[PDB]
């Protein structure tokens, strides 16, 4: 019972990060993939593509917003009442139920498809971290105006946590040269993806 | 004898050639062999379960 | 541990759980020193007794 | 001595339920990156006018 | 803050802690007492020792329900407390402000509905080893009020993996959830020194209950078999299946039927069915019931009954040894729990300032024992004529008569 | 310093001694009472004599939990102490400063929460032979305070290899760890003269407990077998396996089934199942229970009960012999332990100067026995009219009435 | 040389011991043995032990390192951080993570200084960087190798 | 390694033909074969017995 309860309690994170994994495949409200290079903001073309997700999480809504429909009501089958114990040798069944699902809040406030690394001050750090940063800083909306995005969240798999910490947390990057992204975006651990 | 078959004309998960299907009623409950693969083959009775030992 | 919470479409799979019972025995250890009874009293510096 | 300690293994051995449930899920993370939107319908829809 | 010093935040008092755990309210007891064997009981107790209190709590509930003698003893013991008058007293040599605080708290408790139910729910910890009552906090303007008291089943909690004396809610996580400050009234009476899991009285009473259950079930079965004897029919070779069925039905109905006829080639033998007595079963039941009575209420009045016999000192003889001790212990523990959990939040929320914890008012139960008025009234005049100056306060307090106002 | 003269350093009082032994808090009792035989019990006791107190402590805990009669007796004995009023008195012909110190200590103990729990935890040493309670020391400015009292299981300690009367913590080393001064309240009541391992009452009570357990289990088994008789079926040569199984099922169900038919070539014989009585088992249980009652509470009121009978001197008759002696012994030993362990650190930390150890205040329990007011009130007037000048202090003290203020 | 990366805050501790019986003292004093009457005046003193270690979790322990600190890209970045990534990438049944949090580093005295350099100094061995500063606290020992 | 040896010239009951007489044979505390015959042959010693590490 308690094991199933803890599994159910963990479930929402699995749901959210499964949707995050599928972000390169799932489609946002525009009609293209959440992380795609052909977002149709205008008759022109706009693009936002280890499945990381730089996120500002500062606007009125956050990316990959969760939707809690039903709690983890425990489902049990431990009484002869049912036909499981009739047709079988006293097989009881213990279950947890959920009624939730992930969401794709906005595909113009996230970015993915990273060739992440922290070799050189910029020539390898701005390869992805600063491309996401400046792209979001200058994402345009209807009416040719900036979205005023403030990227301050970085979600990466476990393998990339060391590189993320080096990018944000150390004055020098990998050669004792410099690190323009120090104390810029706070990274968080995650293993549900990759 | 056979401890159980759990067939009900439905297997748990008979996955072959890279695709997982549900048919042929190949459900067993014993540690005779392939227990590690028995976990994969079994552990998914989507439909009802009916146990009728074949006494094999 | 439980299987991951999967999606729901038409019916629920009644999964199962494994077990990895681990066996390990016990061993016995000893260390002893043989000393002369007379020698422990036949000392004035308080040594060969604390040993 | 004893003739066959081989068969008496079952009685001797004890249980140490210390490896039981000696694990846990990763710390919750959707809070930092995702916001909860409680709902009670079957298909929630969001509308914005730009 | 609370008595334990944990920081207190009034934001979390608007909603119960368990409100965000709607899964708990939908659970049903598993009834582990049905089909219970000594091995199963031992496993249940051992698992409870390790932090799995759900099965133990459900077993205790079933044990309470299914045993009439045990239920009667526990109900009598609890009703003993429920009938005691209580008062709130200020601390030692309290000041005017402290006296006013104590008076206000006393008035608030008098006008607080559901106090008796709260005491009854708290007293469940005597048998279960711990009782948790959730509080509903509401604001009628500027003063916090306990809206209601909710008793949560003991099956809703567990033990902290890092601490065997600290209880936690079951929130599907390995470590559970810590209890919210000011959100519960936890009563944990201590009959025996040890951890919370081992502290219940039902843990002591479990084995006699199982003995009595087995004896009663066996006696019921033996009474069912009693009556007619088992009789076996024998048939010779060459008896067909129809004749076999006829012989079987004849044997089956022969006990009820006074007379019957069979061929000389057949035979019916009447064998003993069940010959003995109820003496062993009843002896076991009496032993178990005496053990339960001694464990619950003492072996001076219940099991080895004190018998009849009145007199002026009869009240003292019946009460002081055993009964008074148990009554005082239970009342004092309940009063301490209440003063810790309910009085303190009211004092620190409903009144200004930060009074020192050591000076908080304490709830006191009236344990005064009826004293013989006639003998003592005879005694005073001699003493006062001798010259002794006995204070009137002692007399008024001990007799129960109030001082003139 | 402490009473024993060991140097005292206030640096070590900030943290409990066992804090750096996080391994202890994660242990679980091994329950050595299950599957216990006389040989196992003898080995456990002998090993305990040699410094392995863990198994003995766990066995004692199981014994306390699994025996209802023993648990009731011990609980009654301890609750007798828990209900006694207590006071702190200054030393013989104390001076004004000593009187002030005693008064301050008395006030501090009155306002110290958890005193009853401390007494209950200390009284466990009666049965276990030694009880250790860890102290939490905190500073509320300039005055040290006992934050809380923690009772540590007896299984956490051992014997010093170089001293059989000195206890030590289990820190994975052969010699253990010496107990921190001012960090514990060790209560070691002395029922019998000897070493600490042999000093427990449960060591005396172990054998009657095992006798009762064996008798009860055997009686339960015999009650289970009682009822139907064992009946054996016989078949002739040439009976196939299917017919053998049919005969076996018929025999198995024949006891419940009133009637049945078999071929004349077969045979069923009903043999005695278990014929006797519960008299031997119950005799053994009664013997063991009487032994336990005599050992715990004396053979004048519990085992050989004093029976009914009131009167003015009935209180004295019931109490003075046996009950008063045991009450006074336990109360005096507990008071001595408390005065040694808790009063002294408070005096030497919370007050200035270095008072001599011989002049420390002593905690005293109120052992005053209710005296017949009526008879004595009749008696005084004759004596005073005769001419005797009886002091009023003796009267006020003996009657329980306080002197006028 | 002799490395091991272990968790310490988990509900289980790697290489769990078993203090089955205490350090009972066995002695041969006088009229208790025959070594002292029908023999020389010999006495033996012994300490009986009945313990044994355990291999608790082989899916959370990592070893066989070329433990090194240099270049922050080839020696430490590819060995110690490789172990970091491997331990944090462990997946249980169903593909979920084990929540492995490597915080114990055990090495013999020979590797003490180099382990301290890996964890404790901002620069690894050339002034480049040290990503593993204050991530795993190392306890020195000599019982191994 | 085999634990179990008797090397004190000690006596054990070994039965040759119709009688059991002093002799030292198996003399081990572990058994995998001839258990039924070993019991008669491996009767614990009559005299002083001391064990060693043959490691055979």
């Amino acid at each position: 019972m308690q094991e199933m309860g803890r599994a159910a309690g963990a479930h929402p994170d699995e749901l959210v990060f499964a949707l995050l994994k599928a972000g390169n495949a799932n489609l946002c409200y525009d009609g293209q993939n959440f992380f795609d290079t052909d977002h149709p903001v205008y008759p022109n073309v706009d693009g936002t593509g280890f499945a990381p997700a730089a996120d500002p999480g500062a606007a009125w809504y956050l990316l990959d917003t969760s939707r809690s429909l039903k709690p983890l009501i425990y489902q049990e089958r431990m009484k002869p009442s049912f036909t499981s114990m009739t047709k079988e040798d006293d097989e009881q069944v213990f279950m947890a139920d959920e009624y939730r699902y992930g969401v794709r809040s906005r595909c113009n406030v996230g970015f993915g498809f990273w060739q992440l690394a922290a070799m050189s001050t910029e020539e390898l750090n701005q390869v992805n971290f600063e491309k996401v940063y400046d792209a979001m800083r200058n994402q345009k909306a209807d009416g040719g105006r900036p979205l005023d995005i403030r990227p301050n969240l970085l979600v990466v798999p476990t393998t990339l946590r060391s590189k993320a910490k080096e990018v944000v947390g150390v004055q020098r990057l990998a050669n004792g040269a410099d690190n323009p992204n120090f104390e810029l975006v706070q990274v968080l651990d995650t293993a549900w993806l990759n | 004898e056979v401890e159980g078959v759990f067939v009900r004309a439905t297997v748990e998960r008979r996955c072959r050639a890279g695709f997982c299907f549900d048919k042929e009623g190949q459900g067993f409950a014993d540690g005779v062999l392939s227990d590690e693969q028995l976990e994969a083959l079994e552990s998914d009775p989507l439909l009802k379960v009916e146990r009728c030992t074949f006494s094999g | 541990q439980f299987p991951k919470l999967r999606e729901w479409i038409g019916q629920r799979v009644i999964k199962d759980m494994a077990a990895q019972g681990y066996q390990i025995t016990n061993k016995l250890f000893e260390s002893t020193v043989g000393v002369k009874r007379t020698d422990i009293e036949d000392d004035n510096l308080g040594v060969y007794g604390p040993l | 001595a004893i003739i066959t300690p081989a068969l008496i293994s079952a009685l001797k051995t004890s249980f140490q339920k210390h490896f039981q449930d000696a694990l846990a899920t990763a710390p919750s993370t959707y809070l930092q990156v995702a916001t909860v939107i409680p709902s009670t319908t079957a298909s929630n829809t969001y509308g914005w006018l730009g | 803050v609370d008595v334990y010093g944990n920081p207190i935040r009034t934001q979390q008092l608007r909603e119960p802690q368990t409100s965000r755990l709607a899964g708990l309210a939908k659970e049903f007891a598993q009834h582990p007492a049905k089909g219970l064997t000594p091995a199963k009981l031992a496993r249940i107790l051992v698992e409870a020792e390790q932090g799995n209190l759900q099965a133990q709590a459900e077993l205790f509930m079933d044990m309470e329900e299914r045993d009439a003698h045990l239920f009667a003893e526990m109900s009598k013991r609890k009703r003993a407390i429920l009938g005691l008058d209580w008062a709130v007293e200020p601390p030692r040599n309290a000041s005017a402000a402290e006296k006013a605080d104590a008076d206000y708290l006393h008035e608030l408790l008098l006008d607080l509905e559901g106090l008796e139910d709260l005491l009854l729910d708290a007293l469940d910890g005597i048998g279960h080893g711990y009782s948790c009552i959730e509080l509903e906090w509401a604001l009628q303007g500027r003063e916090w009020m306990p809206l209601a008291f909710h008793h949560r089943p003991q099956s809703w909690f567990q033990l902290n993996p890092e601490d065997q004396n600290e209880l936690r809610l079951r929130d599907n996580s390995p470590a559970g959830e810590a209890l919210q400050p000011f959100g519960w009234i936890i009563h944990r009476p201590r009959a025996r020194s040890g951890y919370v899991a081992r502290s219940g009285l039902f843990r002591v009473l479990a084995w006699p209950y199982l003995f009595r259950h087995y004896a009663t079930s066996d006696l019921a079965e033996m009474l069912e078999i009693y009556g007619l004897p088992i009789r076996l029919g024998k048939y010779p070779p060459g008896t067909a299946d129809e004749e076999k069925a006829t012989l079987l039905r004849a044997v089956t109905g022969l006990g009820h039927a006074a007379a019957g006829i069979i061929p000389e080639t057949m035979a019916i033998d009447f064998q003993q069915a069940a010959q003995g007595s109820s003496d062993p079963f009843l002896a076991m039941m009496r032993q178990s019931e005496d053990a339960i009575s001694k464990a619950v209420l003492g072996g001076t009045l219940t099991s080895t009954t004190s018998q009849s016999g009145g007199g002026a000192f009869a009240l003292g003889q019946v009460h002081n040894e055993v009964r008074h001790d148990l009554l005082a212990s239970d009342a004092r523990q309940l009063a301490a729990t209440l003063s810790r959990d309910l009085l303190w939040p009211l004092l620190v929320l409903n009144r200004p300032g930060s009074p020192d914890v050591r000076r908080a008012p304490r709830l006191v139960f009236d344990l005064r024992e009826q004293a013989d008025i006639t003998s003592m009234a005879q005694s005073i005049p001699a003493l006062v004529n001798v010259g002794l100056e006995i204070p009137s306060a002692w007399v008024y307090d001990k007799l129960g008569i109030p001082q003139p106002a």
